[PDB]
RNA sequence: AGUAAGGUCAGCUAAAUAAGCUAUCGGGCCCAUACCCCGAAAAUGUUGGUUAUACCCUUCCCGUACUACCA
RNA sequence: UCGGAGUACAAAAAACCCUCCGAGUGAUUUUAAUCUAGACAAACCAGUCAAAAUAACCAUAACAUCACUUAUUGAUCCAAAAUUUUGAUCAACGGAACAAGUUACCCUAGGGAUAACAGCGCAAUCCUGUUCUAGAGUUCCUAUCGACAAUAGGGUUUACGACCUCGAUGUUGGAUCAGGACACCCAAAUGGUGCAACCGCUAUUAAAGGUUCGUUUGUUCAACGAUUAAAGUCCUACGUGAUCUGAGUUCAGACCGGAGCAAUCCAGGUCGGUUUCUAUCUAUUAUAAAUUUCUCCCAGUACGAAAGGACAAGAGAAAUGGGACCAACCUCACAAACGCGUCUCAGAGAUAAUUAAUGAUUUAAUCUUAACCUAAUUAACUCAUAAUAAAUCCAGCCCUAGAACAGGGCACA
RNA sequence: GUUUACCAAAAACAUCACCUCUAGCAUUACUAGUAUUAGAGGCAAUGCCUGCCCAGUGACACCAGUUUAACGGCCGCGGUAUUCUGACCGUGCAAAGGUAGCAUAAUCACUUGUUCUCCAAAUAAGGACUUGUAUGAAUGGCCACACGAGGGUUUUACUGUCUCUUACUUCCAAUCAGUGAAAUUAACCUUCCCGUGAAGAGGCGGGAAUAAAAAAAUAAGACGAGAAGACCCUAUGGAGCUUUAAUU
RNA sequence: ACCAAAGCUAGCUCAACAUACUAAACAAAUACAAAAAUACACCAAAAUAAAAUAAAACAUUCACCUAACAUUAAAGUAUAGGAGAUAGAAAUUUUUAUCCUGACGCUAUAGAGAUAGUACCGUAAGGGAAAGAUGAAAGAAUAAAAUAAAAGUAAAAAAAAGCAAAGAUUACCCCUUCUACCUUUUGCAUAAUGGUUUAACCAGAAAAAAUCUAACAAAGAGAACUUUAGCUAGAUACCCCGAAACCAGACGAGCUACCCAUGAGCAGUUUAAAAGAACCAACUCAUCUAUGUGGCAAAAUAGUGAGAAGACUUGUAGGUAGAGGUGAAAAGCCUAACGAGCCUGGUGAUAGCUGGUUGUCCGAGAAAGAAUUUUAGUUCAACCUUAAAAAUACCCCAAAAACCCUAAAUUCCAAUGUAUUUUUAAGAGAUAGUCUAAAAAGGUACAGCUUUUUAGAAACGGAUACAACCUUGACUAGAGAGUAAAAUCUUAAUACUACCAUAGUAGGCCUAAAAGCAGCCAUCAAUUGAGAAAGCGUUAAAGCUCAACAAAUUCACCAACAUAAUCCCAAAAACUAAUAACAAACUCCUAGCCCAAUACCGGACUAAUCUAUUGAAACAUAGAAGCAAUAAUGUUAAUAUGAGUAACAAGAAGCCUUUCUC
């Protein structure tokens, strides 16, 4: 396992995923 | 290299708070272990060499914040106090023991 | 790399009672120099801690020393 | 081994060959008793506190103190002392009453729980490209380079980890055969230049073919001689030992220098030293349609002040490679085989970088991930074309056909 | 001359020579002998030589002491003749401070030292230079004749070693007849590629290829077959050897 | 249909009784080199057993281990022990004779090794087997009866595709779905281990404390003891194979090392030479290379080599024996393995180390805290299993827990929700851990890296494959149904083009020269309009361009980034209506026998043997054990595969045994 600060844009969690693309912004319409 | 430092290991000395508030304790049972003055002993609690608590009555552990008022042969402590403003009053914790069962009471023993 | 280990007068040694020899400086002896005789000066590598210091420990620096093996 | 602080942020506990401080006792007198409720802590052994009661002394008196106060320490047995009490750097500190070296002459039981060779992980080290311009370049950032720094990727080196194998994954270099990548050494096309020409420097595109012979060293590497269009980088168990080699590493023998009193040891050298296998399975056992150099010529022309000195186009001769053949020469005591000898070797399409025409978004211009048409243009590759071609005589004999099986002849011979 | 019968035949051991050491002597060795003798060893003919050191250890004397052809040892720091070098000088420690000789050697590393000759080209070979701070004098130094199935280099002559292979015979080989073995083998109806995976797949996943059998060949893979790895570590598992380990 | 299969005797084991214990045969020959009638002799002998092991090492010690005279008790007591391991008496007690003896012992891989210590392997001590089946009669072999059932073959070779099978199907394949089995590990289809296949044989054993059942009970027991509900009796228990070694006694010098006896060889050639001289054979060694590598050979053949009158080869026979012999030291040789021979005995040596451990089904089910010549192991604690007792366990609000700053959050506790928890009595396993998320540390803010704390997981579904990620309360049957995780991910972006320039003035200063354009200073001013200058340029000037005139009016910040080695990698698709659909070990539906698992522990049944009674076309209730084999490079025997493959041999003709070729 790695530090919890790295230099190569640490891979999340694939359930964080799931949670980072269904809080994205929708901008008004 | 080489490792330089040694002696780093030793095992702790459990040093806490045994009896929470509410507890029913008997005459004799450590209230509290310490390594430093963190709690003051209060009412019905006396004080080891080895700064323990321990109650003296059986009753109820309650704790409590109080003032301090310092033994004036203790020269460190009376320093302290001498160099406060006016305006402030040193604040200690403390754990006292409700008394719980009554000294005694009267039996009939002879009716003569 | 690691470990071991030392620095003291200008120089080399022994003690920490900082001494001894030599060099250096002044004078005497000789025609002059040297030898020789007389007198004086001279230092504890470095930083900090060692009741206080020194022989100690620590820091800095120079330099010395051993080992670096089985596939 | 024992204590304190952080890691362990707020009850407890909590690790590392983790980061920093300490202890293996002194000073002093207040020389600190007996007996018992109840608890903290803890695997155990150990460690800690403690009311009441009794005695001591103000005649209804128990915390020895200070130095971060926390650590200042050792179990049985056994031994000594009065019976009270004492005894270990037993420090390997839960402590065997008392015991070192070497083994490459080694043996046995096991481990991929654990190293060397190989793979794999990772990218410190290494390699390749880009971003940023201070400057070097007489002036001029980027013709050629570019410090202090930014960013992405390759998995060749030495390391790091110890994940598959120690009831075996045989280990350097050569010999044979080579498969592949392009970050291209040569061959082809092109942009830039501090490119006149010649010789160069640099960048883009292209992997079908090619990349020499020798002296020394076991050598890969490196130096040197001669040459070539060039003598590329790297992967493939740093390809390839059921194909070969064993010079070197890497057993047993033996000297020299050193270390050790010795036995023996040295990524220090030197001489010598068994390289096994009858192929079960998988895989595999021939189509062709060339490539490069040199000469002559263009031409002492183009280009230049001169000195120097071209490309393209044309013609010719060789070499390697593919595939064939004996009239001669040569090997040749078979009527054949064989090389040193002889023979042959090709058209069309198609492209990458790049160059040019027409032209709109933008009524200019502009090669166009704008349309239509069209031009100059690397190598691959594809194809024209060439080879193969008759179903069903076959006992026997012959054969320039052949392991067997097949195949060609056997009417005039 | 001798040795590791069965991976080393050598530079190892032995050997004539030289030297050290221990013994004054009788019925089975030495020896039917008596110091010009006989044992316990070292080093290796010959020739020139074998330097200095009894402090330590050992031996002898068993007291002082004596012995290195007994085990072993045989030095720093600083200054000094224009510069370089260091005859010399100061000072210290030792039982003495490496003397003669030879030398980039079979001699730690530096190392492919430097230079000359040999070659078109020399990490080789020979001859010199030489602190070798780790050469060195019977654990022997140095020189030479002869000798060597030892190790290295050169010239000449030869040759398929090689540029570069070819022809022809015999034993194998292939067909026919006879006899007929071995290692090995979980079951196999036993493909290729990329990816995955105990980290190198005939078997998994995604795709490709695909009538069934026989005989003869080549050795890339089946982490091929063979030996419960010789390397390495572990085991309060063994053994051989040595001594300043412990006990005796 | 072959190969094969079946049988029940031979005899054996353990006792008892018992004479009292080297049999049978000894005509002749037997310790000369045994089995050879016959000549002056010598003859004989003893010295404590040691060690493998246990103490987890090993030095004092270690039962039995040569010689006891027994049994019931005293007693595992007194004592003896690195006072550790373990070793262990006595005083004093008990014991009635002879017959009733046979078998819950085996039946040819069993039982003795035995048909036999014979074949056979060793010089010797020693080691040491396999092997039998007809019937009343084989004086019934044109002979007869019986299973025709192991692996292996024949009858009958094979037809795309795959752990060889299942779901099936009219149909063998074709289709769909599945990474062999044990052992060992954190994790194995693994290219980690073992097995060709078949038959036979081969591995859990003990009763102190305890639980269950029963007798009798303040007492129990058929003496000796235990007793504040105890005593007596029964039942429930703890494996196999393997080292290198160590000690004692025997047998080996016919090979080899050396020696003592007794013999025998060296021709020719060259030299005054029989000189450890020279050339070269016999002879003896074995340098180099190639064949050979289960070979001709457990060290050879072919070529080539060294010595060859000596420190030489060689025959016969004798001597030295393992704490040793021997050695021109190679740690050589002493009967094909010598850092110390072989054989037997001690010996079933001992291994924390490897391998193996045999019927069905059911219940519950553990990843490591502390010491340790200890980390390859043990003994405690925690956790867990079986049985039992008892009352509180988890969740847990307010209050409460430190002083300079400090997050997620813990401790403690009523209600409530829910049945868990504690204690007592018996216990083993485990104590070698992997990843993901989170807080940290070492490292390169590297590793599928390493050290701790909190939490999770180890699907037969999903992420194409997949131990660790996500969905999931693991029963059986059905040709029913609803759902959960989940199947192709985004952008791949940047045109900026008119027209037009004249004054003071080379501004001062500066410099060799500084004319908007090294620097310093100032930065005013003509013209409607234009900076003592924004850029380029010049040695300095000149010159070009940009700001300002006018003309005129789409929009214009920013967003560009190379490549790997056997062959790219489902095929493909921009719109017919989507909080769809299809999709599990989940959950409903119909019936039930009504919920997974490795070490350890608990329970219920049961195949095949013998015995006690039943049973009498093969069983029932009980009591007993040599009580069950897909796995130990397992043992013996038999079969295959490799394979009809590797490899082996006889000169020719004829008138047959005579002539030819070598
Ligand atoms: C390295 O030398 C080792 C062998 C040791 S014994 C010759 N290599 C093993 O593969
Ligand atoms: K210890
Ligand atoms: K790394
Ligand atoms: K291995
Ligand atoms: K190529
Ligand atoms: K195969
Ligand atoms: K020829
Ligand atoms: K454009
Ligand atoms: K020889
Ligand atoms: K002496
Ligand atoms: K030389
Ligand atoms: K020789
Ligand atoms: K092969
Ligand atoms: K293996
Ligand atoms: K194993
Ligand atoms: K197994
Ligand atoms: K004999
Ligand atoms: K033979
Ligand atoms: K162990
Ligand atoms: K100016
Ligand atoms: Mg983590
Ligand atoms: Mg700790
Ligand atoms: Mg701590
Ligand atoms: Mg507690
Ligand atoms: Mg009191
Ligand atoms: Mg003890
Ligand atoms: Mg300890
Ligand atoms: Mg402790
Ligand atoms: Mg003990
Ligand atoms: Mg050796
Ligand atoms: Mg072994
Ligand atoms: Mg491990
Ligand atoms: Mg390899
Ligand atoms: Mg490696
Ligand atoms: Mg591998
Ligand atoms: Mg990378
Ligand atoms: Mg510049
Ligand atoms: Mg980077
Ligand atoms: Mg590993
Ligand atoms: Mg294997
Ligand atoms: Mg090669
Ligand atoms: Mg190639
Ligand atoms: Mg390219
Ligand atoms: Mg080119
Ligand atoms: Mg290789
Ligand atoms: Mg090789
Ligand atoms: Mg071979
Ligand atoms: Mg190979
Ligand atoms: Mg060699
Ligand atoms: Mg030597
Ligand atoms: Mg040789
Ligand atoms: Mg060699
Ligand atoms: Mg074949
Ligand atoms: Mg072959
Ligand atoms: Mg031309
Ligand atoms: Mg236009
Ligand atoms: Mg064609
Ligand atoms: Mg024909
Ligand atoms: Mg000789
Ligand atoms: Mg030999
Ligand atoms: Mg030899
Ligand atoms: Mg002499
Ligand atoms: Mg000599
Ligand atoms: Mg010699
Ligand atoms: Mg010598
Ligand atoms: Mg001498
Ligand atoms: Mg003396
Ligand atoms: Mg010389
Ligand atoms: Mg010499
Ligand atoms: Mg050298
Ligand atoms: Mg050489
Ligand atoms: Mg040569
Ligand atoms: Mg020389
Ligand atoms: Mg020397
Ligand atoms: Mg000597
Ligand atoms: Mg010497
Ligand atoms: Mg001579
Ligand atoms: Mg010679
Ligand atoms: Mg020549
Ligand atoms: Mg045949
Ligand atoms: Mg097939
Ligand atoms: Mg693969
Ligand atoms: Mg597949
Ligand atoms: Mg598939
Ligand atoms: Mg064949
Ligand atoms: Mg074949
Ligand atoms: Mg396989
Ligand atoms: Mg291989
Ligand atoms: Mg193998
Ligand atoms: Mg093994
Ligand atoms: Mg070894
Ligand atoms: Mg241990
Ligand atoms: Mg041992
Ligand atoms: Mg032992
Ligand atoms: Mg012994
Ligand atoms: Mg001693
Ligand atoms: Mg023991
Ligand atoms: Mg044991
Ligand atoms: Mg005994
Ligand atoms: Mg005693
Ligand atoms: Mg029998
Ligand atoms: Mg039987
Ligand atoms: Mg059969
Ligand atoms: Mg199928
Ligand atoms: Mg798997
Ligand atoms: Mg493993
Ligand atoms: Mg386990
Ligand atoms: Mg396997
Ligand atoms: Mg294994
Ligand atoms: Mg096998
Ligand atoms: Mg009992
Ligand atoms: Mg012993
Ligand atoms: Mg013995
Ligand atoms: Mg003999
Ligand atoms: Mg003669
Ligand atoms: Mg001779
Ligand atoms: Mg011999
Ligand atoms: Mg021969
Ligand atoms: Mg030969
Ligand atoms: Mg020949
Ligand atoms: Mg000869
Ligand atoms: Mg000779
Ligand atoms: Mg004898
Ligand atoms: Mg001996
Ligand atoms: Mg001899
Ligand atoms: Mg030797
Ligand atoms: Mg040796
Ligand atoms: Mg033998
Ligand atoms: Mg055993
Ligand atoms: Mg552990
Ligand atoms: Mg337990
Ligand atoms: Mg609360
Ligand atoms: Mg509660
Ligand atoms: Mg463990
Ligand atoms: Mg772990
Ligand atoms: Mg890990
Ligand atoms: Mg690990
Ligand atoms: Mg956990
Ligand atoms: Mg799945
Ligand atoms: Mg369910
Ligand atoms: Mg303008
Ligand atoms: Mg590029
Ligand atoms: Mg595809
Ligand atoms: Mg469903
Ligand atoms: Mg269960
Ligand atoms: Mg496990
Ligand atoms: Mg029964
Ligand atoms: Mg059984
Ligand atoms: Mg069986
Ligand atoms: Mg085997
Ligand atoms: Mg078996
Ligand atoms: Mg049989
Ligand atoms: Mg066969
Ligand atoms: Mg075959
Ligand atoms: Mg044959």
């Amino acid at each position: 396992g790695s530090k919890a600060v790295t230099r190569h844009r640490r891979v999340m969690h694939f359930e964080r995923q799931k949670l980072m693309a269904v809080t994205e912004y929708i901008p008004p319409k | 290299g080489s490792s330089k430092n040694l002696g780093g290991k030793s095992p702790g000395k459990r040093f806490g708070i045994k009896k929470m508030e509410g507890h029913y304790v008997h005459a004799g049972n450590i209230l509290a272990t310490q390594r430093h003055f963190r709690w003051h002993p209060g009412a019905h609690v006396g004080l080891g060499k080895n700064k323990c608590l321990y109650a003296l009555e059986e009753g109820v552990v309650r704790y409590t914040k109080e003032v301090y008022v310092p033994n004036p042969s203790n020269s460190e402590a009376v320093d302290l106090v001498t160099r406060l403003p006016q305006g402030a009053v040193l604040y200690k914790t403390f754990v006292h023991v409700v008394p719980a069962k009554p000294e005694g009471t009267f039996k009939l023993v002879a009716m003569l």
